[PDB]
């Protein structure tokens, strides 16, 4: 009967010894998530791999390019509710991510914003300036420009990126959803969502 | 209609090849896989591939779990073997009698 | 000795029933996910709640 009660006293002292190995396995990846996190540099928005085999083909080419996100930086009067709008509507579009580009370029599994004439009412420069990073081929004017390409007003079926988070997308007419704090635009955001 | 298939300079089109012009801007699509979302045979294409994986992975599931219930029965039945090896253990009757 | 052999056995049993429970996790998703596809209103694009 002892010997019973010790064999099952045994069985659960195994138990615990495996669960002990579960638990440091999961401690294990919990720490690479965390040396991954803290390892990290700057984050970057959503892509594809044919957008980056594109913007390889862009540097093979020297053409003028820089993202959007790498492109701008909130002004200090634009809180974080107006932050969250901007960005939410620019990453609904896609144009978070989209290319800046010196010559009027037409992107192959990618997007660029011509800088074709859209200085029709208010635009996003007004709430905006540009945010050249260290690989920037492209001069601010330009970049302040192309903000004011992104008209806040209807272009009928044309496109136009709103302050309160709609956006006009060829035939298309948006608004954006709750997305939280900026992370991608501006110095701040992009390494900001690595820290939580 | 609102789409042409043709570019209009400046303006929204969206050609067979995926790309398109909106405005200032002017894109091109990404690798998105076959179509799933448009007509009725992709929805279903989606649906019946899914169906396909989802019924693999319950197939190889089950054959686990059935190798599964094999191991914890010959485990059960390593135990109940354990209690009769108790009793095939040898005794010292002779021995002690003597 | 039979009980250092049979705490190995328990132990190897319990594993088997820790790997049940997985099975059990997997499994359960799959013919969940399985009767959702045969029950499939239409394919749902990127989006937000």
């Amino acid at each position: 009967v002892v010997n019973d009660y010790i064999t099952d006293i045994s069985t659960k002292k195994k138990l615990m010894e495996t669960k002990i190995e579960d638990k440091k396995h999961e401690l294990e990846a919990a720490r690479a998530e965390l040396h991954h996190w803290k390892t990290l540099k700057m984050p970057n928005p959503d892509r594809a791999k044919d957008t980056e085999a594109f913007r390889l083909q862009l540097l093979e080419d020297g053409q003028a390019f820089i993202p959007f996100y790498a492109a701008v930086e909130f002004q200090d009067d634009v809180t974080e509710e107006q932050k969250e709008r901007i960005e939410s509507a620019l990453k609904q579009t896609g144009i978070l991510d989209s290319l800046i580009t010196e010559n009027a370029l037409a992107p192959t599994h990618d997007r660029v914003i011509r800088p074709e004439p859209q200085l029709l009412g208010y635009t996003l420069a007004d709430y905006l300036r540009p945010d050249l990073e260290a690989d920037s081929l492209i001069s601010n004017k330009l970049v302040d420009e192309i903000l004011r390409s992104i008209s806040l007003e209807q272009e009928g079926a044309g496109f136009h990126v709103d302050v309160d988070g709609s956006y006009s997308l060829g035939c298309l007419v948006g608004h954006a959803p709750n997305e939280g704090p900026s992370k991608y635009i501006g110095r701040s955001s992009r390494k900001r969502y690595q820290q939580e | 209609r609102s789409i042409s298939l043709e570019q209009e300079g400046a303006g929204f089109h969206v050609d067979v090849d995926g790309s398109y012009s909106l405005g200032c801007l002017v894109g091109h699509a990404p690798n998105e896989g076959p179509s799933k979302y448009i007509g009725r045979s992709s929805r279903k294409r989606y649906q019946q591939e899914k169906i396909k994986e989802c019924q693999e992975t319950i197939e190889q599931l089950q054959l686990e779990l059935e190798e599964l219930k094999v191991q914890l029965s010959q485990y059960e039945e390593n135990l109940l073997q354990a209690a009769q090896w108790k009793q095939t253990m040898p005794t010292d009757q002779e021995l002690n009698d003597l």
